[PDB]
């Protein structure tokens, strides 16, 4: 009982498979797909950005991805999808707490997680100093999504982040 | 702040003007400008431009062939190390009370080239007759726009500063005679130089043209068994620079006694030790040939050492150096976004695809280092 509203790139039937594998997923029939729950498949147990794509996915911040929020999530990747949809997407796996704005702290630790210790601290630091000061149009010594665009727009990564439901 | 490694120094926001730059009587202040410089900041463009074209106003007025007295420290190739750099002003002593003489190779495969010329003019600018530069092989457009310093300089700055370093370099002497016993170049001798005067004939101002008189002062080496030859031929195509010459050890006795000279002093070719003495010339006992290199821990993996050379009281003392830190910069001056948005765009995209698949040594730097080492093709 009760309809469920989303909002989402997809027909009917597309919905209707995403609920198929969402079923699957959800090991405790819970509703919700949990970090364990995802952390399942051992294709994801190597791959750095699991958790900064699951805390995207959950926007209510319960810590566990509902249906509602699995579609929407996947919606970023509809190839139907804008550039500037997957381009926020993008923005968002460094945003770490939401505030629409990239800061140094975080852009360490998102690049942090993905260059480990093939980079010293020092290292890493300095880069990401020197890329915020280059790419901080605006003096608040943060990242906005304009001038993060500004830097990466060119680079089409977006045509790339498509999946096929 | 989010700041993570707090303790790590962060680069000044602020670029130094015009009077922060230049005192009331128009003198560099150099001590402000190092300063700045070694934190990463930068000046405002205009100041920059200044320095540049007030340090290319005193070497276009120089002579192709400078004449210059010891005491003086003669340096190598620096190749953007402006960490290095200061370590070198340090080792040479202060430019208010020496006289200095680069060889060239200010620019290019290090990610500070833009500070070592700002910081070299300046001091150019304020000891106009004590300082002295030579042109170099990577000083020029062709080598530049292959290498990283035109990128270095839009990134830092703009594509007018890489121009207005680009007619800068075109002013610099090609060579020096130091205390009238020694030929200074950054690579050495051409089958069409034969005297001193002939350097003095050559038209420098320009971009350095691909066969020449002009491209092999600045592109020649010595045979790899110079001193050893087994053959008293003078010069041989360059097969190792892919231009110019080899040139051999009978080749620069010749020259040497054709000008009463004692020793041809040049960097360009990277040294295990900072140097290089060749074979002694047969009537003199002292090297006909030495290369000094001025760049340590060349590329951050030569591990080589560099030195400068110190000539005073009828002494050639070598003085070797080590490096120095520097900051961190990714390969051509690449910004995080940039370098890292392609793994998360393959990360992000493989991990849904997933799910939804759920339901279906010094050699060695240097041999690696060759193709580097070469004129860049055209
Ligand atoms: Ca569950
Ligand atoms: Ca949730
Ligand atoms: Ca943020
Ligand atoms: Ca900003
Ligand atoms: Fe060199
Ligand atoms: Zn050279």
């Amino acid at each position: 009982s009760y309809p469920l509203e989303m909002c989402s790139h997809f027909d009917a039937d597309e919905i209707k498979r995403l609920g198929k594998r969402f079923k699957k997923l959800d090991l405790d029939n819970s509703g919700s797909l949990s970090v364990e729950e995802f952390m399942s498949l051992p294709e994801l147990q190597q791959n750095p950005l699991v958790q900064r794509v699951i805390d995207i996915f959950d926007t209510d911040g319960n810590g566990e991805v509902d249906f509602k929020e699995f579609i929407e999530g996947v919606s970023q990747f509809s190839v139907k999808g804008d550039k500037e949809q997957k381009l926020r997407f993008a923005f968002r796996i460094y945003d770490m707490d939401k505030d629409g704005y990239i800061s140094n702290g975080e852009l360490f630790q998102v690049l942090k997680m993905m260059v480990g210790n093939n980079l010293k601290d020092t290292q890493l630091q300095q880069i990401v100093d020197k890329t915020i000061i280059n790419a901080d149009k605006d003096g608040d010594g943060r990242i906005s999504f304009e001038e993060f665009c500004a830097v990466v727009g060119g680079l089409d990564i977006h045509k790339k982040m498509v999946v096929d439901v | 702040t989010d700041r993570v490694v707090k303790a790590v120094p962060f680069p000044p926001s602020h670029r130094l003007t015009a009077k922060e730059v230049f005192d009331n009587d128009g003198k560099p202040r150099v001590d402000i400008l190092k300063a700045h410089l070694m934190k990463e900041g930068r000046l405002e463009e205009s100041v920059a431009l200044r320095i540049i074209t007030e340090g290319a106003s005193i070497l276009r007025q120089e002579k192709n062939l400078l004449d210059i007295d010891a005491p003086v420290t003669v340096c190598g190739d620096i190749h953007g190390q402006f960490f290095d750099l200061m370590k070198l002003f340090e080792v040479g002593g202060s430019p208010a009370n020496t006289r200095y003489l680069f060889l060239g190779d200010y620019v290019d495969r290090g990610y500070f080239s833009i500070e070592c010329v700002l910081y070299l003019w300046a001091l150019k600018i304020l000891y106009p007759k004590t300082l002295f530069l030579l042109r170099g092989n990577h000083e020029c457009r062709h080598l530049t726009e292959y290498f990283t310093f035109k990128q270095e300089c839009k990134i830092k700055y703009s594509e007018r500063v890489y121009d207005a370093c680009m007619d800068a370099f075109d002013c610099l002497p090609l060579a020096a005679l130091m205390n009238q016993q020694f030929l200074c170049v950054h690579g050495g001798l051409s089958p069409e130089i034969n005297t001193l005067d002939d350097i003095r004939k050559l038209d420098r101002f320009k971009e350095p043209p691909a066969y020449g008189p002009m491209c092999d002062i600045l592109w020649s080496d010595p045979l790899e068994d110079f001193g050893n030859e087994k053959t008293q031929e003078h010069f041989t195509h360059n097969t190792v620079r892919g231009c110019s010459y080899f040139y051999s050890y009978p080749a620069v006795c010749e020259f040497l006694q054709h000008n009463n000279l004692l020793s041809i002093l040049r960097a360009h070719e990277a040294q295990d030790a900072g140097y290089r003495m060749y074979r002694k010339s047969q009537t003199t006992g002292f090297p006909s040939l030495i290369t000094i290199f001025s760049a340590p821990n060349y590329l951050d993996v030569y591990n080589n050492k560099a030195a400068v050379l110190k000539y005073e009281n009828n002494v050639m003392n070598i003085r070797q150096f080590n490096c120095s830190p520097h900051p961190y910069w990714l390969p051509n001056f690449m910004d995080v976004f940039t370098w890292s948005l392609p793994f998360v765009g393959e990360k992000v995209t493989e991990m849904l695809v997933n799910v939804l698949n759920i339901c279906s040594s010094f050699e060695e730097a240097k041999g690696l280092d060759r193709i580097n080492e070469r004129m860049p093709p055209r």
